[PDB]
């Protein structure tokens, strides 16, 4: 027993390539498309719910996860890897921040923590890199709204808008045409739905689409009243119904 | 509270002649004012013509003698059944005892 | 406790340390130098628990000498004193704390100024014109508070010091067998081998 | 965790990792050391693959272990630092426990020990370094010069060189150094050193650095000029013939 | 590609673990041993090849007991078998220590199962080179089990493993049919001695020594015991007779 | 084939073999012959000591583990030291904790289990030595044969090492006779010496080349060498 | 690759066998035992004239009555010597007596097989075997003058005479004849000096060769150059004498 | 280079062959199973094949009782199935102890899925060749089916099937739901849901079953249990009197 | 065992080279170019952002210039993720020094430690090296403005001007051609932009593809000041130096 894999499983090839990270990226390309668009008063992340069986229940499997009350994440690539990353991310947001400063971390930092976890899986002994790329959208008081992309290598970068997965090349191009620095959140959600339409083959409805936003504070989602300074989460996942109502004005 | 030590009495005597030596001891073992045994040997032949007695707290005295005899056993293994000289035994015992310098064998030993 | 005095004049720091080494009923030595040189321009005096005292001083010395060689540089007195405070502050919450009080006298070759640092076994550090550990201050501070002047000369200092040692010899119950005096200035560390009648 | 045996025996009785460690040394800049009658001098060459450096701050080749002993080397620089740090720490430790600075031979035996240990320990590769350690034992005036290699082996030399072309400069030294009459002068010792380096440095006044060690912690590194002068006086010896 | 059979925890393209399969080979190459579940206990028997007149008779005992109510017999690599029994003894001891009640046979079976299965999870270990037949009596009657190098095991009416495992299975299956109402402890012993004698044909070259043990509620009071003396010789006869 | 499966003991061959273990066993065959045999009152060990030069000494083949137990070795001398030393501790443990002489059969089990650990775990290597264990305990005289594979067997007599087959046949032949040499140690020893000489070839057994050991009823395990074995050559 | 503690199909440990090869390339070392003491000689073998030959330590003191000579990758012998000296000293501390030469040898051999990457048996930490053999010579009240040959295999043999190193095979054959149980220390000294001379590439002088001995009275001593030079001279004369 | 097929590291195509082959092993048993949700119960059917006559049929099962409320059926070799069963049982007990309430089926599924995901990323752990179908009647979510695989994936289902002929069973079920338009079997008694299950298993596989050809588990409010051969026979007799 | 998949990231080539370090460098050679130019009154750090887009948020982006201390900054060339791990242990090291001595950490001291860490992954642990090369620009009251460089090997050196990453050969030639000891910060700033502008693989050298920082001694103060130029600040300086 006892893990005897104390050496790196990701090493430099004579050409300077880090094989495993490359392959991991390949796995991401094969993944279902997911995107993110930053507006002036919010951000939106979306992806397709590629139901792996008509007997499955798409709702029981969410690709859009709340990390903190003002940060959400979406991915492309290996779902199971993303699931554990989501748990690690939620935890690290507490152990390395909320338990120290008494407040949730700012988007860039949490993103940084996540990226670190991935970086380590690129060098630690006996493991393989995570086969996923993430798109984290959040908002913090001193940095406003932001959108980040985190890769298997552990790299991350800020975006006004972007896509990852299967049709990322096409989607990125469509976004470059429709994005501007004056978009209101509704405009971004609209463009989001349009962009996603091209990448979707069959059914396109509130039940096959998963979309969340980072916008105003939802006091009505706080759970309690009595504390003025506490106003509610900015993260909110749209309902199937909400998506359909919007698909009509598509 | 718990007192790990006790006193079983006993008295031992060792005298060295010019070509012989003797080690004696009473055979009475006690606890407070009671007699545990009127005959409980206290002086032991450990081989290689070495006699030893660890008097005071019997539990410890037995532990010691037992441990020393065992040391003689290995001395034979390790050094081809070579006889352990009295001086060598004394030095060895010093180590056995000092090895428990901070939780001693509560005994006065003579060989 | 022993006597550990320190006074910072215009261009140097003077350290006076009792020479007596008493062990219970007998005075074993009367020529004990209670000091270690941390670097060419930094000297540290000390007093406290029997073994801890020198063990701590030599440990500090060894470390400063190591820093000097690695960096081919002499840490400022202030830096040396901060390192020493950190070490004593650790000791205070350790399994068996060093019961040592020290005075650090050094000349900052960069600032071109002499400096005196007082640090107790708790890692309590303070910079002063003059200071002492134990009871020594109780008999000498009133004198220093009175006559001490920032622009004093090394000679005036040594005089004010002689004044202090006399008060200690008059009112203190124990025979500390005099003091060994040392000076730290721009040119280094030197001992005033003639204070037994200066 | 990681303890793979990286240095092992091969059929012919070799330990390639240690042998390959020497290859790294062969590729390193040349280092040389010659002992006089009352001094030891260490010379090292400077690469030129790139020149636009800041010589003030760029780490030099000759390092002080204690006020009376120095160490130069040939091979991997990153590796040399680890050996140098360890030696410096051991030096202070020896003073602290024995109340006496290390003898040059001891500081050498220590470093050689570390190197050897890295050849039969799991999960580590041998040091790609060979060193020259020199100085004077406490309260002694007889110069000391030792050398160590990746294998962990060491010994003293009247004069020795390591690194690229060390074969060349060694030959020079073998027929230019008389044990009967060692460079009785710091100047004539520093000259023989520069002469040996010139045999390979190929005109490099700023490519050659020297450090002189005299009894009682007297260590000093010459400056370009001081050295440039030796280069000059030497080039005339040739032309004047 | 290939080489899916050089490392222990590797799945081959068809989903197999060759190392475990190779382990089975060591088992099949071992002596034959069996277990018969009777109406109130179990019987164990095994072939002991007399490699030479020099082997002291009745001495190198193969069947092992676990606690006081369990019997174990195995075919394959003997040292591997002892190792598994040692584990079983610890397994049973800790269980009794916390629960007081001596370990139920089904529970003991899973302990050995989980342990053996664990040796097919990493390449830093080798699978067990033995198939083990074990069982005993507990709060709910008799139980007979057989554990494979893969860690797989089930409850049996009769069980065999080893060189002559085929003969035995053929014979055991006959007993099952010709006794729908159940076999008795006394009877299982004889029937065991016979099946071993028959199975000894696929090894008829070297002479052998028979060994039998049983755990019966009425015959041993639930405790595991070795069949010796008269009852033993008697079964040896019942077998020597029917082999002709 | 074999090449791809004999790199360690944590690997089975396609036919279910453990080559590293088998190779270990080879070390024994390459070793010097040693014989063991017993009656009802004694157990005897006879071994052929081997030397390097004629300037060297002869390597010892018999080790005492306690007053009632000992063994002879064939194979890696070092391993014999590790194993016999482990057996000494077990004998010692049984005495100190239980005031009980360790039974030969028990010792055999301990040896088996120890050897087995180095044949199923990565990193370790099988022991490269064979052992013949004789001892006298509460159930009489005993002879055990230990193999690096872990297999330990109780026999009336046996032999291991190069040309061992010779003696093993002689013993398998004399069985009915020596198994009854009770109360006459010298006879049992002579039988052992005759058995081992059935495996000679190179030379003949001399005084500084022959090694005999005996244990029994009222005979603490003792070793004979040199002049001590003279009366048997 | 292949574990460092793997067995060959012939029942041998690869790393140990290869270890032995490295030792065949080592400088010659010779030891001769006599009822008057034991002589130990070695071939310095400097790799250059600039190497101060006396900084070549291939004969060391373990205790006052025990010394040894090495051959092979000599850097490997440092920890071996350290262990050995500590054992001799420790035994004295615990038993108020000298350690027997054989015991000291056994102690050293016990480190030998302590190598591997995770060998089940204890905690053998050392990635490879030692690449050096040793000739341990000494004296004790139990078996007087003794000479031992300890190898990386963990085994050791007692010898009346023994030569290890590059010239060994030839030198051993020599010893096989030259040696007899009545040699005197002086005769032994010359014999060692002679055989070293025959197998050395270099012309044996008191700078590339070194002698030493162990005698009950004066213990282990390493002959200084002068003392050896004369023995060399004395040898040339006796040889030319016929 | 070609070892990206022996341990859980990426292949140049970004695949994990070892995970793929683990899936391969889940069919080793050649057994199919299916689970459906009732109005207020959950049922799991699994084929049972005990060919050897020397085996005690009663000790042959691939259905486990993880807790009073959670049931688990396994498609794959029995030693890995039992490993997964033991673990799940431990996880369920521990969860109750630490959090004060019975671990939900979906949570236990996630936890086991996460454990598998790890064998997918850590090199020394091999994936388990099994697919786990967890069922129960959650106190919050009602009838539940959650299944996990060697890839660390898992999701909830209206109904599901697993095994060599998983596809046939699935499409049969898909059809039935497209028709009914609801996500469950509108049946009050579980006996009837069990009959529904067996019936469709028969239609899909085109095979008739005896009482020993099946294994059945049922989860109701506060209790998961498995039927006996007789409980099944009664069920089988029932479907007979309709055809 | 595991030995089978162990790459052995810490061994010598027969030529005495360290494969991984070599390959790591090969990796770094494809990273956006980073330049460090040290004048007499300050230091300049300039880096070219590898791969960009219209959507890439630049105001919130920092992929090559990181502030380590108030007087030390580094320019990164290679794996950003690897860099951050190192960068952080560096920031901490600076603070430990300050806490221990109450004096800002001398620039080289921080550089030697970080380099030592890299050196470690080179000699033990069986892990891959960090695919990163650093250019340190810092200032201290002992050596004043300093410019250092470290790579995967763990070796570091000082420079007047240096570049790392892509096209270093070209950049180094250009710098060795126009550098002059008497340069003033602004002269150095201009030299840097020009060099990059000539070594780029891009069409033009626009601000959205650049990161800039300067460590000058704001005369009107007496203290040194770090300044990581903002997008518009880089856009301005770009127009002025005549690159518009």
């Amino acid at each position: 027993m006892t893990d005897r894999y104390s050496f790196s499983l990701t090493t430099f090839s004579p050409s300077g390539k880090l094989g495993q990270i490359d392959y991991a990226l390949t796995a991401v390309k094969q993944g279902v498309t997911s995107l993110g668009i930053k507006a002036t008063n919010g951000v939106v992340i979306a992806t397709e719910k590629k139901s792996s069986s008509p007997l499955a229940m798409s709702e029981t499997l969410s690709k859009v996860s709340l990390l903190t009350p003002d940060i959400g994440a979406v991915y492309s690539g290996m779902g199971p890897d993303y699931r554990v990353l989501v748990d690690k991310s939620r935890k690290v947001a507490h152990t390395s921040y909320k338990r120290i400063y008494g407040e949730y971390p700012p988007t860039k930092l949490l993103v940084s923590e996540v990226a670190k976890i991935m970086q380590e899986a690129t060098q630690s002994g006996g493991v393989r890199p995570f086969g996923v790329s993430l798109l984290i959208a959040g908002h913090d008081e001193f940095n406003g709204f932001s959108l980040y992309q985190v890769d298997p290598s552990g790299s991350y970068f800020p975006w006004k808008a972007t896509a990852i997965g299967k049709g990322s090349v096409a989607a990125k191009t469509f976004l470059e045409k429709r994005w501007n620095d004056e978009l209101e959140l509704e405009d971004a959600i609209h463009i989001a739905l349009l962009t996603l339409k091209e990448s979707v083959e069959g059914e396109f409805n509130g039940d096959t689409i998963e979309l969340a936003i980072i916008g105003d504070e939802n006091p009505d989602l706080l759970g309690y009243t009595g504390i003025p300074t506490d106003k509610g989460p900015r993260f909110r996942k749209l309902t199937s119904q909400e998506i359909n109502d919007r698909l009509e004005a598509l | 509270q718990f007192n790990p030590y006790g006193d079983n009495g006993g008295t031992i005597l060792g005298i060295a002649g010019e070509d012989f030596a003797v080690l004696a001891g009473d055979t009475r073992n006690i606890t407070d004012y009671s007699i545990n045994s009127r005959y409980e040997p206290k002086v032991f032949d450990c081989g290689d013509n070495i006699v030893m007695s660890a008097n005071g707290f019997a539990a410890d005295g037995d532990a010691l003698v037992k441990r020393f005899k065992n040391s003689v056993k290995w001395y034979h293994f390790d050094h081809n059944d070579k006889k352990l000289s009295i001086n060598s035994a004394a030095r060895n015992i010093q180590h056995l005892l000092y090895g428990k310098r901070f939780f001693p064998y509560y005994v006065h030993t003579i060989i | 406790m022993d006597i550990i005095l320190g006074i910072r004049v215009q261009d140097s720091v003077i350290l006076a340390s009792s020479k007596a080494v008493t062990r219970g009923i007998s005075v074993l030595k009367d020529s004990d130098d209670k000091t270690r040189q941390l670097s060419p321009h930094t000297l540290m005096s000390f007093a406290g628990e029997a073994g801890d005292t020198v063990q701590f001083a030599e440990y500090i010395q060894a470390n400063i000498q190591l820093y000097s060689i690695r960096e081919d540089y002499e840490l400022s007195p202030q830096a040396v004193s901060s390192f020493v405070r950190q070490e004593l502050a650790k000791s205070i919450r350790s399994r068996r704390p060093y019961q040592v009080n020290v005075l650090i006298g050094g000349y900052d070759k960069k600032k071109n100024k002499p400096e005196l640092y007082q640090i107790d076994y708790l890692g309590t550090k303070v910079e002063l014109p003059y200071g002492a550990h134990g009871y020594s201050g109780f008999y000498t501070f009133s004198l220093l508070d009175h006559h001490y002047r920032p622009d004093m000369t090394t000679e005036e200092g040594l005089d004010l010091l002689k004044l202090c040692v006399q008060e200690l010899e008059k009112r203190m119950p124990m025979d500390f067998k005099g003091v060994i005096v040392k000076i730290v200035d721009k040119d280094g560390i030197r001992q005033v081998d003639d204070f037994q009648a200066q | 965790g990681y303890d793979r045996a990286l240095s092992i025996f091969s059929p012919d009785g070799h330990i390639f990792q240690v042998e390959y460690a020497l290859e790294a040394v062969k590729r390193g800049t040349c280092a040389v050391g010659v002992k006089g009658k009352n001094c030891v001098v260490l010379g090292c060459e400077r690469r030129s693959t790139l020149k636009l450096q800041d010589t003030r701050i760029t780490p030099s080749k000759v390092s002080k272990i204690d006020s009376h002993v120095v160490l130069s080397f040939s091979g991997l620089n990153a590796d040399s630092r680890i050996l140098i740090e360890k030696a410096r720490v051991e030096a202070q430790s020896h003073r602290l426990t024995l109340e006496d600075p290390v003898t040059v031979e001891y500081l050498t035996r220590y470093v050689a020990g570390v190197q050897q240990r890295y050849t039969q320990s799991g999960g580590v590769r041998p040091f790609g370094v060979s060193t020259l350690i020199a100085g004077f034992d406490p309260r002694d005036d007889e110069p000391k010069l030792y050398q160590t290699e990746p294998s962990g082996i060491y010994s003293s030399w009247s004069a020795q060189t390591i690194g690229r072309n060390s074969k060349t400069v060694r030959e020079f030294l073998e027929k230019n150094y008389d044990r009967k009459e060692p460079p009785a002068t710091v100047e004539e010792c520093v000259k023989l050193t520069v002469r040996s380096l010139l045999e390979v440095v190929q005109t490099g006044a700023k490519n050659i650095e020297i450090t002189v060690v005299k009894p009682d912690s007297d260590i000093v590194a010459l400056s370009s000029e001081e050295i440039n002068q030796y280069v000059t006086q030497i080039e005339q010896e040739k032309q004047e013939q | 590609g290939t080489g899916y059979d050089l490392s222990n925890s590797v799945f081959s393209p068809d989903g197999r673990n060759f190392q475990v399969e190779y382990a089975v080979k060591a088992v099949e190459n071992g002596t034959t041993s069996i277990g018969i579940k009777c109406n109130d206990g179990v019987v164990f028997a095994v072939e002991k090849l007399i490699t030479s007149k020099l082997l002291v008779p009745q001495k190198n005992v193969k069947i092992q007991v676990v606690d006081r109510h369990i019997g174990c017999v195995y075919s394959g690599l003997i040292p591997d078998g002892r190792h598994l029994v040692n584990r079983g003894r610890e397994e049973a001891a800790s269980f009794k220590k916390l629960y007081k009640t001596p370990i139920p046979i089904p529970a003991f079976a899973d302990r050995l199962g989980q342990y053996v299965q664990a040796h097919t999870l990493y390449n830093s270990v080798r699978p067990f080179g033995v198939s083990t037949i074990f069982g005993g009596v507990d709060k709910n009657g008799a139980h007979l089990y057989m554990l494979e190098p893969s860690g797989s095991y089930w409850g049996y009416k009769g069980a065999a493993t080893g060189k002559g495992r085929q003969s035995a299975k053929a014979e055991l299956e006959k007993l099952v049919d010709h006794h729908p109402e159940g076999l008795s402890a006394r009877e299982a012993v004889k029937q065991a001695a016979k099946i071993i004698y028959l199975a000894h044909e696929d090894n008829k070259e070297k002479d052998f020594e028979l060994e039998i043990s049983w755990c019966s509620l009425s015959e041993t009071n639930g405790l595991h015991k070795f069949v010796k003396g008269d009852l033993l010789q008697e079964a040896i006869d019942f077998a020597q007779k029917e082999i002709n | 084939f074999r090449n791809n499966y004999d790199g360690d003991t944590v690997t089975f061959s396609p036919t279910g073999r453990l080559f590293q273990v088998e190779y270990a066993l080879e070390a024994i065959k390459q070793g010097s012959v040693t014989v063991g045999l017993r009656s009802n009152t004694h157990a005897v060990l006879v071994a052929l000591k081997r030397n390097a030069d004629e300037l060297s000494s002869y390597q010892k083949k018999i080790i005492k583990c306690d007053e009632h137990m000992g063994l002879s070795l064939a194979g890696l001398a070092p391993d014999a030291r590790v194993l016999s030393n482990y057996l000494r501790q077990q004998c010692n443990y049984s005495s100190l904790v239980f005031n009980r002489k360790l039974a030969v059969e028990r010792a055999g089990h301990l040896l088996c289990d120890k050897a087995q650990k180095n044949t199923q775990s990565y990193g370790g290597r099988p022991y490269g030595v064979g052992l013949l264990i004789i001892g006298y305990d509460k159930s009489g005289a005993h002879l055990l044969e230990f193999q690096p594979s872990g297999n330990v067997t109780e026999l009336y007599g046996t032999a291991i090492g190069a040309r061992s087959q010779g003696a093993k046949t002689y013993l398998e032949r004399t069985l009915d006779t020596f198994i009854k040499i009770d109360g006459n140690p010298d006879e049992l020893i002579k039988a052992g010496v005759e058995a081992i000489s059935q495996s000679l070839r190179d030379e003949s057994l001399t005084v500084d080349n022959l090694s005999i050991a005996i244990v029994g009823k009222d005979t603490p395990f003792t070793i004979y060498d040199g002049e001590a074995v003279a009366k048997y050559i | 690759d292949r574990g460092v503690s793997t067995f060959s199909p012939e029942g041998r440990l690869f790393q140990v066998e290869y270890s032995l090869e490295a030792i065949k390339l080592g400088s010659t070392a010779i030891g001769i035992a006599t009822k008057e003491g034991v002589v130990l000689g070695v071939e310095k073998r400097a790799t250059s004239p600039l190497l101060e030959s006396d900084s070549i330590e291939k004969i060391v003191e373990i205790d006052r009555h025990i010394g040894c000579a090495m051959s092979g990758l000599t850097a490997d012998a440092r920890s071996m010597i350290e262990h050995a000296r500590t054992a001799a000293v420790t035994h004295n501390l615990y038993y108020d007596e000298d350690i027997n030469v054989e015991s000291l040898t056994q102690s050293v051999c016990d480190l030998a097989l302590r190598f591997g990457e995770g060998a089940s048996g204890e905690e053998r930490l050392m990635s490879r075997p030692f690449g050096v053999a040793l000739l341990i010579a000494g004296h004790d009240a139990d078996d007087g003058y003794q000479l031992f040959h300890a190898e990386p295999s963990g085994t050791f043999y007692r010898y009346n005479a023994k030569a290890i190193g590059s010239g060994s095979e030839g030198a051993q054959a020599e010893l096989l004849n030259e040696w007899h149980s009545s040699l005197t220390l002086k005769e032994a000294e010359l014999l060692v000096l002679k055989i070293l001379k025959q197998v050395m590439e270099e012309k044996l002088d008191e700078n590339n060769a070194q002698l030493s001995c162990i005698t009950k009275q004066d213990g282990f001593k390493i002959y200084d150059n002068e003392k050896t030079a004369e023995l060399i001279k004395e040898l040339k004369e006796k040889e030319a004498a016929e | 280079a070609g070892y990206d097929r022996h341990i859980t590291i990426f292949s140049p195509e970004g695949r994990l062959y070892q995970v793929e082959y683990a899936f391969k092993a889940t069919n080793q048993t050649n057994i199919n199973s299916l689970a459906v949700r009732g109005k207020d119960c959950t049922v799991v059917i699994s084929q049972k094949k005990v060919p050897d006559k020397l085996l005690d049929p009663t000790t042959v099962s691939y259905i486990f009782c993880i807790s009073r409320t959670i049931g688990m059926v396994v498609n794959g070799p029995i030693p890995d199935a039992r490993n997964a069963a033991l673990r799940a049982k431990a996880e369920a007990a521990e969860f109750r102890y630490k959090y004060g309430y019975d671990m939900p089926c979906d949570v236990l599924a996630k936890r086991m899925a996460n454990l598998s995901q790890i064998y997918t990323q850590r090199a020394y752990m091999r994936p388990l060749g099994v697919i786990l179908t967890f069922v129960s009647v959650d106190e919050e979510l009602g009838p539940s089916i959650y299944k996990t695989d060697p890839a660390g994936y898992y999701v909830g289902y209206k109904a599901t099937a697993t095994g060599p002929k998983q596809q046939e069973i699935t499409t049969n079920l898909e059809n039935h739901f497209k028709k009914s338009k609801i996500d469950h079997i509108n049946e009050e008694s579980w006996e009837k849901v069990v009959e529904f299950a067996i019936t469709h298993m028969i239609d899909a596989l085109g095979t008739e079953f005896s009482k020993n050809d099946l294994e059945v588990g049922v989860a109701t409010k506060d209790k998961f249990f498995t039927l006996s051969a007789e409980n099944i026979e009664e069920r089988l007799v029932a479907i007979a009197e309709q055809d | 065992g595991s030995r089978r998949y162990d790459s052995r990231t810490t061994i010598f080539s027969p030529e005495g080279r360290l494969y991984q370090v070599e390959y790591a460098l090969e990796s770094i050679s494809h990273a956006g170019t980073a330049i460090g130019i040290m004048a007499s009154d300050g230091i300049v750090l300039a880096a070219e952002r590898k791969v960009t887009s219209t959507l890439l948020e630049q105001d919130t982006s920092t992929e090559k210039l990181y502030k380590l201390n108030d007087k030390i900054a580094v320019a990164v060339a290679g794996l950003t993720a690897d860099a951050e791990i190192l960068i952080n242990t560096a920031r901490i090291h600076a603070q430990n020094y300050l806490k221990t001595y109450n004096e800002d950490i001398p620039v080289e001291i921080l550089v030697r430690r970080l380099s030592d860490i890299k050196q470690g992954y080179t000699q033990h642990g069986g892990l891959r090296p960090f695919g990163v090369s650093f250019i340190y620009a810092g200032y201290d009251d002992r050596y004043g403005y300093q410019l250092y460089t470290s790579n995967p090997s763990g070796n570091y050196t000082g420079w007047k001007a240096i570049s790392v990453g892509a096209n270093t050969s070209a950049a180094q030639t250009l710098l060795q051609m126009d550098y002059k000891d008497d340069m003033k910060v602004d002269d150095a700033i201009e030299l840097a932009l020009k060099t990059l502008s000539k070594t780029t693989d891009s069409s033009a050298l626009t601000y959205d593809r650049l990161e800039f920082a300067t460590i000058r001694k704001g005369a009107n103060d007496g203290e040194v000041y770090q300044k990581i130029f903002k997008p518009q600040e880089i856009k301005d300086i770009l127009v002025k130096t005549g690159i518009t």
